[PDB]
RNA sequence: GAGGUGAAAUUCUUGGAUUUAUUGAAGACUAACUACUGCGAAAGCAUUUGCCAAGGACGUUUUCAUUAAUCAAGAACGUAGGGAUCGGGUGGUGUUUUUUUAAU
RNA sequence: UUUGGACAAACUUGGUCAUUUAGAGGAACUAAAUUCCGUAGGUGAACCUGCGGAAGGAUCAUUAAAGA
């Protein structure tokens, strides 16, 4: 018997978020950032900082106790590059090895429509 | 971020240290309706049921986006997640009912391509009951057996004549039914074989989707049918001892 | 809301209300003659500081009277001689208040980024801003600092030298730094304000300061009076002979010259004189020796 | 995605080598004709400036007909980025050249 | 902590910034489909549905009978050959199609 | 109205002591190895903010068969 958060895992420009939720989406769980692991300020989009960031979400998670984690990949969306960078993958990576049972692996990404 | 970087007049207000607020929440579990199978979806935090804005009332708003293949068993349908609203609060288990549906958008940005042309339909559509859907449909040019063109284009006076048939006969699909029915009737997957037996006489038409329901009004609560959706259930007794 | 007052193995003595929510500086006098002190300087975040009386003993008394003609929000430091109490804050309000109808008295803007500290001694007025100096009034400008980043808090020592803040180290004033610390700092606090304690706090750690190493330079004067006597006295022994205690002055003060000569001599000495290469005495002293003059 | 096998065999084995993916779309905003234009100029004749950006950063792209991939370790991706952008901005490849002879010396 | 860059910085943030979820309002735009394809006199023109007129090609054993072209002034708007494709028509004769509801 | 009054923050003149001065001499000692136009804006021209435009700027892999 296993029970399910989701990653929300944001590949964004100059910082990478990672923060569990309980699949409804109102509860989170760790939110943490890739600025409050590295201290350089060049670098919290670091891939690494995003892996050390993912490993203590995976700690703080299997504390309170979800083991399966649905993970969605969302890149900063609107009219810019609208595809994961590599922020996305680091993170993804490193919360799939460290002991975490992983889900339908998607794309939420916002698609414009044409906006300005 | 560290200790050479900036104070930034920020962090002098104080940091409110430590709540500790997983211990104070507490898990439900959500049973899903009837009509699919394996209704027990996973668990959800909420806050501690105490009074004042109390959890059967902070609760019975959210929506879970759910995979149906998470629900049926079958990587048949590994796209196509629906999201179920949470109403009806019952004794540790969440009753929840339909709220929408929506295609992952790797499925359907891997189906268009170039070199054919897709058509689009929506219709806002009355049930038998009172709800109301912007239900949509996506539909592709087939290219045809023994072919040579390439093309395969579509001479827009026959997209009008698609899109018109194809929005007839989903109205009809959704006016001759109820909400739990159009649930029934989407999950194995027969509108858009349906609209694919009424709609090959006029062009070969590629794979078919629906893609999308929206809800947009609902009627009422109706807590016995919310029950009836499931299964019955009556609150009763436990030991007072003292 | 609140600022209160405590007395007496402590008590609460006396409310204060009013205000929003009061998350600011507060002040007392330094002066205080009777059994109680009768000023109680807050700030607020109402853009308003709000002066009021601490009355008799033997009551509970949570009062509001007097006014907030302010600047209508941190950093409030009064005078021993309570004349003029300070409100620097708020990106570059320097303003000084008067403890009394609080007027407008010789506000100051030279500083680029918004202020965090001022104080003032009872010994003349030092503020810190996030232009990461620190800057010297009297009226204007007399000195600034400067140094990494941030300075948080300063406070003079019992002159004219003054201590300053959570760089990421508490700094003295350039020469001296002390960099025990890891994170941020809001804390310094000295006893008479130029002896041997002060103590500053990081996020957990505390570093207590005994200001009581001014007798190293007492013994670094007797370092020198200790050269000066064991190398004079080796010119003595090079004069007078008894090579020995010449060639261990030499040794420890690795002067080459005075010790080729001096091992000469003692070389000479022991060709002329009739297990033994040198004078005895020499060889078994240079015979215990330790490994570094070796 | 379209990276070649042995590309992608590199992104397996040392496993540090991530991929990068952006559009053509994003800066100023590309109609066809110019878009023909960029994605000429980002492959110079006969592939040889995108082999000379292969060679130079030490990263591998793809380039569909409006969507590059650069798959690599991060600051080689940042590195080709920005050389990639410049070039999609219009620079002479002379300069652009001389710019990677700059940024192959920060590789030594 | 967020932002932002080659680094920064400004700014915002414990009165909870960024992120998450449920909505609601506002204007603009019509992602992918998108091509050496379509239209319009030209500039230009891409969501659906309806109305209002117009236009082009084709079809034609229908009518009129030189009504044509060319432009100042003025006016409105701003050398021969072959393959493929789009729109229309004719013929062929296989699969898609289907049959007493209409259509083609 | 102060019956009447020691004092009382700041000042005047001198002294008393100290701080740096600021540079100018004198005379001692120790040390001394990508381009451009039109509409609009301002920077002195250029250049730049934003828009419509012409590249006279140099296309490499990927492409309709799949037999569970």
């Amino acid at each position: 018997s296993q029970v399910f958060g989701v990653a929300r895992i944001y590949a964004s420009f100059n910082d990478t978020f990672v923060h569990v939720t309980d699949l409804s989406g109102k509860e989170t769980i760790a939110r943490v950032t890739g600025g409050m692991k590295v201290k350089a300020d060049r670098d919290e989009s670091s891939p690494y900082a995003a892996m050390l960031a993912a490993q203590d979400v995976a700690a703080k998670c299997k504390e309170v106790g979800i083991t399966a984690v649905h993970v969605k990949i969302r890149a900063t969306g609107g009219t810019r590059t609208k595809t994961p960078g590599p922020g996305g993958q680091a993170a993804l990576r490193a919360l799939a090895r460290s002991g975490l049972r992983i889900g339908r692996i998607e794309d939420v990404t916002p698609v414009p429509s044409d906006s300005t | 971020v560290g200790k050479n970087k900036r104070l930034s007049k920020g962090k002098k207000g104080q940091k409110k240290r430590v709540v500790d607020p997983f211990t104070r929440k507490e898990w439900f579990d959500i049973k899903a309706p009837s009509t699919f199978e394996n209704r027990n979806v996973g668990k959800t935090l909420v806050n501690k049921s105490t009074g004042l804005k109390s959890a059967s009332d902070a609760l019975k708003g959210r929506v879970v986006e759910v995979c149906l293949a998470d629900l049926q068993g079958s990587e048949d349908h590994s796209f196509r997640k629906i999201k179920l609203r949470v109403d009806e609060v019952q004794g540790k288990n969440l009753l929840t009912n339909f709220h929408g549906m929506d295609f992952t958008t790797d499925k359907l940005r891997s189906m268009v391509r170039k070199w054919q042309t897709l058509i689009e339909a929506n219709v806002t559509v009355k049930t038998s009951d009172d709800y109301v859907l912007r239900i949509f449909a996506i539909a592709f040019t087939r290219k045809q057996a023994n072919q040579v063109k390439r093309h395969s284009y579509a001479q827009s006076s026959h997209i009008r004549a698609i899109r018109k048939v194809i929005s007839e006969i989903l109205t009809k699909e959704v006016q001759g039914s109820t909400l739990a029915q159009l649930t029934s009737k989407l999950i194995p997957e027969v509108i858009n074989k349906e609209i694919e037996n009424a709609t090959k006489d006029i062009f070969p038409l590629q794979n078919i989707h629906v893609r999308k329901v929206k809800l947009l009004k609902q009627p009422k609560f109706d807590v016995g049918a919310l029950m009836a959706l499931h299964g019955e259930g009556s609150g009763e007794e436990k030991g007072k001892k003292v | 809301n609140t600022a209160i007052v405590w007395r007496y193995k402590f008590d609460i003595y006396a409310k204060y209300i009013g205000h929003s929510a009061a998350v600011t500086a507060v002040g007392l006098p330094n002066i205080v003659s009777k059994g109680y002190p009768e000023f109680l300087l807050t700030a607020s975040n109402d853009l308003t500081i709000k002066k009021w009386i601490i009355p008799k003993p033997t009551a509970s008394m949570d009062v509001q009277i007097i006014k907030v003609s302010e600047y209508t929000i941190n950093a409030l430091s009064v005078s021993p001689n309570d004349s003029i109490f300070a409100t620097a804050s708020y990106d570059k309000t320097c303003k000084i208040w008067n403890l009394e109808n609080g007027e407008l008295e010789a506000t100051l803007a030279n500083h680029k980024r918004g202020l965090w500290d001022v104080s003032f001694c009872q010994y003349l007025l030092a503020t810190s801003s996030g232009d990461k100096t620190v800057k010297i009034w009297s009226s204007v400008m007399k000195t600034l600092e400067g140094h990494t980043n941030a300075v948080q808090r300063c406070s003079f020592i019992n002159k004219q030298k003054q201590l300053i803040s959570c760089g990421a180290d508490g700094l003295i004033k350039c020469l001296k730094t002390l960099d025990g610390h890891n994170n941020r700092l809001w804390a310094l606090s000295t006893m008479n304000d130029g002896d041997m304690i002060v103590s500053a706090d990081a996020d957990g750690v505390f570093q207590f300061w005994k200001d009581c190493t001014e007798q190293e330079i007492e013994e670094e004067q007797e370092k020198a009076k200790l050269q000066v006597e064991q190398e004079q006295s080796l010119q003595n022994y090079m004069s007078k002979g008894d090579w020995t205690n010449a060639f261990l002055l030499a040794m420890t003060l690795d002067h080459p010259m005075r010790l080729f000569n001096v091992l000469k001599r003692a070389l000479g000495e022991s060709r002329s004189r009739q297990e033994v290469i040198f004078n005895e005495e020499l060889d078994q002293a240079i015979s215990i020796l330790n490994d570094e003059q070796l | 995605l379209g990276f070649d096998l042995d590309d992608s065999i590199a992104l397996l084995r040392l496993d540090d080598l991530y991929i990068e993916t952006f559009e053509v779309k994003d800066v100023k905003t590309l109609t066809g004709d110019h878009l023909s234009r960029a994605i000429g100029r980002i492959a110079g004749k006969d592939g040889k400036t995108k082999f000379a950006i292969e060679n130079a950063t030490r990263t591998r792209i793809v380039l569909a007909d409006s969507k590059i991939h650069i798959l690599g370790g991060f600051t080689h991706i940042r590195m080709a980025r920005e050389s990639v952008v410049s070039l999609i901005l219009g620079s002479p490849p002379g300069k652009v050249y001389g710019n990677l002879r700059t940024v192959a010396s920060r590789l030594k």
